[PDB]
């Protein structure tokens, strides 16, 4: 859905109002994962102090996202460096305590929290206009341009054929993912195609750092520890 | 006491297979990257090719 | 696919809150699945005059990387001010 | 009008059929060949060619957006009916 | 221009000391991979092979390329002793299920258009 | 420069055992040191200014089930881009490739002249505007 | 100074109870340290420089917060602790001495990527 | 706003990267060979190869860098250059909220120090580099292939080596075994011939040679 | 804005004191843990009948490709290839030749969805509307060569949820 | 005719609850205590 | 160029034209760039191109029926700058970006001019010419094509 230029297409009518609906409920939801979780003397003993990291040990292995705010390291990339525009939405990031799998977990369930007051006022700050920028040779234009007009056809034909030339050069853009800074790499040319495109992935520094995490701790704090990580290894092996 | 992680064993040239694809072409395999959080690959990768563009997506 | 009260008022108290007002079972208030037909905008460049590609270009205004050194009193930089710290969150400090 | 081979294998739009001395046909017993019976080349034919008063016209496909993009035939030979490129229908000038 | 940084040897002939040793744990290892892996071979069987993959290329004069597949020998005899290799990667060394191609003109002139 | 010891290996360079290439596939392929030739359909030169390092072309086949062009040459879609014709030959050198290296054409300037359009002794004058 | 806080809040930062006396040991030292590089070098210069600054704001404020307000570089543990870094960064650089100009002149076009 | 479509250029950063960029030149001119600001505010330091363990500890340990996070370390590969593999460190300064670009060059056949010392997040990272380019990395505590399979036999992200590779797998019966084949597509990857042959950017136009 | 969500020290009041030692002794959490899940148990599934009762979907849905055609009966498809051309997969395959009337169709049109990725890029690319991604998705065949489909199988397909793709489209082309 | 898409209500949603609803139950230590040792001395007697 | 159009009116069509079995004309796409009408003139001789009326209405053509009959009439193909000339037996059978271009050296005649064949999935599709100034300029016969 998300492409360079925008969005493909706009979001279909009346669905503001079923995300509204879902949005208002998802707190018990979570309130009730807190209540099964949080407090429990098993999961508080399995979790607590297992797997615990220091902060700068965390910042030279690498580790992004949660496991820097988990860790005391007051960093996201949705307030230091803002992109699109979450310079405008309000939220607090969930800065942990003693960098330990609870802490990270209680991180993780207040920026589910945090991510539905975004969600909250992004549904009550939409704003009209269009989809994609208004550049026919960067984005498609409309179906029903395309059918009348010259220019248009010409551009869709060109775009879904060859491709937007992008300007020579290089850049590394990154983003606060769900799962840490998740960043691309990319090299063109001067082509409609990429010369290189390099994935810089959470997964692989936070899996680069599991040896370090589980010194002493027995196989199933290792259980824990991989789960710590939410480790995904379609983002880690690329 | 050691624990060596053998990763590798999903290991897909993606970025291998991105040079010979467009782009526009080029977009669903991030989606294919991260397969969780889904949106946030398009989002970065959207972001990189407009700033080499220099061009900005509408505030909607 | 409407509990009794006897049974509301047992799965209330075992949970400690009013399930029935916030349900996880959409019944009625979602949007109706058909729609009537939308009217898309145009965006800021559907102008009939004044419209010239060259002021709206993007890619034609990128200029080539600016060297600042090459191998072919003066007080310290820095790449950027310092951050400034964070704040506490009014809205819930500690959780 | 789908028909049948020699051999006993329906043709398609596209005039295919395994020969006789050929080994694939060896896929299609116990099987049926797929083949569309509304066949493009013929449900285009009976069209009605549309009897336009004007030198030339303009076709879409019908539906505006729905159909193929707009495009203009020139009707001045009277020979031959300007057909459009894109759905295949017929256009004549009133006997010129 | 015409001298360049070294690898790890300083010269041809550490370069071969260097394939010696690992020839070495190479012909001590081939045993252990017969039992250990369940492999079918004979142990001489593997031996030879051994033998045959150091002397494919055995034409390289080059140094720093000497020293580059004694680390890259090394990296597969690491995997082959902590069981990172398993039986159908090591087997993957004797081609076995590959059909034997012919070395004569006439008999690829008959079978294909290839040189 | 580089005080490592810094040894003299005047012998050419040579990685045909560094790169995985089978046998076959590395001395009995040619590849072609060439500029691309404009495509006469368009108009456009920009497609002619950068060498290119391609392989012969070898056996394609039809799929017997639906019939697509089956190959079985690796190194078949690979072309690579050099800026110059040296680097593009020391490519193929340090990777071991016979090639056969074709000049560069490049467009005899001509001379172009409205008026001869209009003369008035010659026969250029046009019969036609 | 005043009330000494629990904890830094980055784990494993442990809280200084003697911040003022670390800072002011470091600095001289560093300052120390750098008496060796030669003058000429950029290195000396603006590291004295950015030392002698911080000296004098350690020297100048009693106030721990106050302190951490003006050096504007998080809370004080973490200035020792970047202080200690350039220490080290110091000593290291003393044997790599990058004064000396360019080692080698890249060659040819490595960079220029239009290709 | 006159530019709706054309993305806001920010120029307080633009100078802040090149005072900083003039800063780290003249800090270590012994291996800083070029620096340059991109036109959307990145800055890449080009520096002689044997500069990769000092720089960068420079970058990390500096009051006034403070890169303390390598967030990623890659290499590109150009086989019409000399040294055609490219290697690329980017680093993050979060107290300086700021992205810098480290880039050397390296050819197939020289070492380069590990900076793993420096960052211990490149551990992994400079495997990858080895797994998938062929660029040794010397003094690492272990080099060893990451991505690709046991038993693999080349460097799959350099240029001369083909997407589909050589060699294919399969189950054969009579040896009861994974097998490994030389490859074989039942339909061969279509080479498109995509590029407009009209100069795209006046702006990135090459001198005439 | 921060918050620091593990900062919480607890009292030591006698009764505070008092109250942690009833909770580890006598298990409190734990019984409040065993009552959430005795109000779920007593809440309502959320299981639905399949395949009596089938998960909501939307107009814009992608499954099954299908070619359409005019309402006169002629293929919407002329052979343009901006589908093959755009293709992520390469999933396309297309050869053309013009017909006895003279229109140019495609001889022949395979699309091979063992190796199409759904991405709907296609149905994009099209400028007549001729492929689409239908609303079908329960089409699993138990042999793989069944999953190589042909103009005559995408064929069919057009003419069998032609009914449901026209409304899908009706109901989403402004979108568009 | 005039632009349709999909737009919040003139008034804007509603207020979206996000903060943890944990609610407080069940009775003091000192409570459960003795309504154990009561229950232990009835059915000790 | 722009990105759209500010053309709200019914565009103009014009009568296709025959000229032989080998060049199909679509006319209605033709700009007048009189590429063809001077190709003729020069370079195959012939004077049987040309245009016709005046205006927007004025029209590149033969008027009375006459193919375009010369060794050299299917260069024409390549000197349209737009699809108003082209090649009849490649007509609706290939794409431009999916075609794998190999240099060839002609066998037809004696001159050996320099061609580009065209062929995707192991077919040949089209022969192009490729320029080389001494022996076939950038020029092919019918017979070569
Ligand atoms: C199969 C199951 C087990 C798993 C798989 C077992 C086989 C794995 C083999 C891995 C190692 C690799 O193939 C070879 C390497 O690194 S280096 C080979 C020797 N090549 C050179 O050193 C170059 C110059 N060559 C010489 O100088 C002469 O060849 C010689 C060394 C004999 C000296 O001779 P002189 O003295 O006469
Ligand atoms: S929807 Fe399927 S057929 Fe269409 S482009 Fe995507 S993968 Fe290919
Ligand atoms: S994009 Fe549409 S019209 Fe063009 S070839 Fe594909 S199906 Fe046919
Ligand atoms: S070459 Fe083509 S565009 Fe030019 S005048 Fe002739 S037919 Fe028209
Ligand atoms: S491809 Fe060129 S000549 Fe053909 S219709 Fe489009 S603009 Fe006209
Ligand atoms: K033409
Ligand atoms: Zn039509």
């Amino acid at each position: 859905y998300i492409r360079p230029g925008g969005v493909h297409q706009d979001l279909p009518l009346g669905l503001l109002d079923d995300i509204y609906e879902f949005s208002k409920n998802f707190s018990f939801r979570i309130d009730e994962l807190e209540e099964m979780l949080t407090n429990n003397r098993i999961w508080r003993n399995r979790t607590v102090d297992i797997g615990v990291v220091t902060a700068e040990d965390a910042l030279n292995y690498g580790f992004s996202g949660v496991m820097l705010r988990g860790s005391g390291i007051q960093w996201d990339l949705r307030k230091t460096q803002p992109y699109d525009v979450y310079d405008q939405v309000e939220f607090d990031v969930p800065i942990g305590s003693r960098g330990d799998c609870y802490d990270r977990y209680l991180c993780r369930v207040e920026e589910m929290r945090q991510s539905l007051r975004i969600i909250s006022q992004c549904l009550n700050k939409m704003p009209p206009g269009e989809i994609k920028v208004d550049d026919a040779k960067v984005s498609p234009p409309k179906r029903a341009e395309m059918k009348t007009s010259m220019e248009s056809l010409i551009h869709h034909f060109k775009l879904y054929t060859e491709g937007y030339q992008v300007p020579p050069g290089a850049t590394y853009t990154a983003i606060e993912a769900p799962k840490g800074e998740f960043g691309v790499y990319l090299v063109s040319d001067g082509s409609s195609r990429p010369y290189r495109c390099k994935i810089k992935a959470p997964g692989f520094a936070h899996l680069a750092g599991l040896d370090k995490m589980s010194k002493g701790h027995m196989l199933a704090d290792v259980v824990a520890i991989i789960g710590t990580q939410d480790i995904v290894f379609g983002e880690v092996d690329r | 006491r050691k624990c060596d992680p053998h990763i590798g064993l999903l290991h897909r040239g993606t970025e291998k297979l991105i040079e010979y694809k467009t782009y526009l072409q080029a977009l669903p395999y991030f989606d294919r990257l991260d397969y969780v959080s889904m949106m946030c690959n398009e989002q970065a990768y959207s972001l990189a090719v407009e700033k080499l563009l220099n061009i900005q997506p509408p505030p909607r | 696919a409407s509990a009794t009260r006897v049974i509301q008022l047992l799965r209330n108290w075992a949970s400690g809150r009013d399930l029935q007002a916030k349900l996880q079972l959409r019944y009625q208030e979602i949007s109706k699945r058909t729609q009537p037909p939308p009217k898309l905008p145009v965006g800021p460049s559907h102008k009939l005059s004044n419209n010239y590609y060259c002021t709206r270009d993007g890619r034609r205004e990128a200029m080539p990387p600016s060297i600042v050194m090459s191998s072919q009193e003066k007080k310290a930089v820095t790449p950027a001010p310092p951050i400034k710290r964070w704040e506490l969150s009014k809205d819930q400090p500690y959780l | 009008g789908v028909r049948t081979s020699p051999t006993g294998e329906k043709v398609t739009h596209t005039g295919q059929a395994y020969d006789d001395g050929d080994y694939r046909r060896v896929r299609f017993s116990d099987r049926q060949k797929e083949v569309n019976e509304n066949f493009a080349i013929d449900l285009i034919a009976e069209q009605p060619v549309s009897e336009v008063g004007s030198r030339v016209i303009s076709c879409d496909g019908g539906g505006g957006a729905l159909g193929h993009p707009r495009v203009y035939i020139n009707l001045d030979k009277e020979t031959k009916t300007g057909t459009c490129g894109y759905c295949g229908l017929q256009f004549r000038q009133p006997h010129h | 221009g015409t001298s360049v940084k070294p690898i790890f040897s300083r010269d041809m002939n550490e370069a071969k000391r260097r394939v010696r040793e690992l020839y070495r744990a190479w012909y001590r290892e081939v045993p252990n991979t017969v039992h250990l892996f369940q492999l079918d071979i004979s142990v001489k069987q593997g031996r030879d092979k051994v033998r045959e993959m150091f002397m494919k290329n055995a034409h390289v004069t080059d140094p720093r390329v000497v020293d580059l597949l004694v680390i890259k020998g090394k990296m597969e005899l690491e995997e082959t002793i902590n069981v990172w290799k398993q039986r159908t990667h090591i087997m993957r060394f004797f081609h076995e299920t590959e059909a034997p191609r012919p070395t004569d003109f006439l008999s690829k002139f008959y079978v294909g258009h290839d040189p | 420069t580089q005080d490592t010891q810094l040894i003299a290996v005047d012998e050419k360079l040579d990685i045909t055992t560094l790169t995985g290439v089978p046998e076959e596939h590395i001395k009995t392929r040619k590849v072609r040191i060439f500029v691309p030739a404009r495509n006469n359909m368009q108009s456009g030169v920009n497609n002619t200014k950068k060498w290119k390092m391609e392989f012969d072309t070898r056996e394609r086949w039809e799929n017997p089930l639906m019939g697509w062009s089956s190959t079985a040459d690796p190194l078949s879609n690979l072309v690579l881009t050099f800026s110059t014709k040296e680097d593009a030959v020391a490519f193929a050198e340090k990777n071991g490739w016979s090639f056969d290296v074709e000049e560069r054409k490049v467009p005899k300037p001509k001379s172009k002249s409205y008026g001869a359009n209009f003369s008035w002794n010659k026969r250029t004058r046009v019969s036609t505007k | 100074a005043g009330l000494l806080k629990k904890t830094t809040g980055l784990v494993g930062l442990a809280v200084c109870e003697t911040p003022h006396e670390r800072l002011k040991i470091l600095y001289t030292k560093i300052l120390d340290v750098l008496g060796q590089i030669p003058k000429n070098a950029a290195y000396r210069k603006y590291t004295e420089q950015i030392t002698n600054e911080k000296l004098g704001m350690v020297k100048a404020e009693p106030d721990v917060k106050k302190l951490e307000e003006q050096l504007q570089g998080g809370q004080i543990e973490e200035v020792i602790l970047q202080a200690e870094n350039e220490l080290s960064l110091a000593r290291k650089m003393l044997r790599w001495k990058p004064w000396e100009p360019l080692v080698e002149e890249p060659p040819a076009n490595q960079w220029k990527w239009p290709i | 706003d006159t530019r709706p479509t054309i993305r806001p250029r920010n120029d307080v950063v633009h100078k802040q990267l090149s005072a900083f960029g003039q800063y780290v030149a003249e800090i270590l001119p012994k291996y800083v060979q070029q620096v340059q600001v991109s036109c959307f505010n990145e800055l890449e330091i080009f520096i002689h190869p044997d500069g990769v363990i000092p720089v960068l500890t420079f970058l990390r340990d500096h009051t006034n860098a403070q890169f303390k996070s390598l967030a990623d370390l890659t290499a590109v590969d150009v086989p019409t250059r000399q040294n055609r593999f490219e290697i690329v460190y980017n680093l993050l300064s979060l107290r300086f909220n700021s992205q810098i670009r480290v880039k050397t060059y390296t050819d197939e056949l020289t070492p380069i120090e590990s900076s793993v010392t420096v960052y211990k997040a490149a551990n992994w990272y400079e495997r990858e580099i080895w797994d998938m380019f062929g660029v040794f990395f010397a003094n690492h505590p272990d080099l060893r292939r990451i991505l690709t399979g046991y038993g693999f036999e080349g460097h799959p992200f350099r240029k001369d080596f083909p997407l589909s590779g050589y060699v294919e797998l399969r189950y054969d019966d009579e040896v009861k075994r994974v097998v490994a084949e030389p490859v074989e597509l039942a339909q061969e990857f279509r080479k498109f011939d995509l590029n407009s042959p009209w100069e795209a950017f006046p702006a990135y136009r090459q001198p005439p040679e | 804005t921060y918050k620091f969500v593990n900062m919480r020290e607890p009292s030591m009041d006698m009764k505070s004191v008092t109250d942690r030692a009833a909770q580890t002794l006598l298990w409190t959490e734990l019984v409040r843990g065993l009552g959430m899940t005795l109000s779920y148990l007593f809440r309502e599934p959320a299981t639905i009948n399949y395949p009596f009762e089938k998960g909501p979907l939307s107009p814009r849905f992608r499954g099954e490709h299908a070619l359409r055609r005019y309402p006169s009966g002629e293929e919407r498809c002329i052979a343009c290839k901006l589908c093959e051309a755009v293709c992520p997969a390469q999933a396309i395959t297309i050869e053309a030749e013009p017909r006895a009337d003279g229109s140019r169709r495609t001889t022949r049109y395979d699309i091979d969805m063992t190796k199409c990725i759904y991405c709907g890029f296609c149905q994009e690319a099209c400028p007549v509307d001729a492929i689409v991604e239908g609303p079908n998705f329960e089409f699993s065949t138990e042999t793989h060569e069944e999953l190589l489909y042909n103009k005559e199988k995408l064929l069919n397909n057009g003419d069998k949820w032609e009914a449901e793709i026209a409304a899908n489209i009706q109901a989403d082309y402004l979108y568009r | 005719s005039k632009v349709k898409q999909d737009m919040p209500p003139p008034g804007g949603y509603g207020p979206i609850d996000y903060k943890r609803n944990l609610p407080r139950r069940g009775l003091s230590g000192y409570s459960m205590f003795a309504v154990g040792i009561g229950t232990l001395l009835f059915g000790y007697w | 160029g722009s990105d759209r159009s500010r053309f709200l009116e019914g565009k103009r069509a014009v009568e296709d034209k025959n000229i032989g079995p080998l060049v199909k004309t679509i006319m209605t796409r033709c700009i007048q760039c009189t590429r063809c009408i001077r190709f003729a003139s020069e370079i195959a001789g012939v004077d049987d191109l040309g245009t016709t009326g005046r205006g927007n209405d004025m029209q590149v053509g033969t008027y009375i029926e006459k193919m375009f009959m010369s060794e050299l009439s299917g260069n024409i193909i390549d000197i349209c700058p737009v699809g108003a000339l082209t090649s009849k037996p490649y007509a609706f059978t290939a794409r431009p970006w999916e075609t794998r271009k190999t240099e060839s050296i002609d066998v037809m005649d004696a001159v050996g001019s320099n061609i580009v064949v065209s062929t995707r999935t192991g077919e040949v599709m089209r022969i192009l010419p490729r320029m080389h100034e001494d022996i076939n300029e950038e020029w092919i016969s019918d017979k070569t094509r």
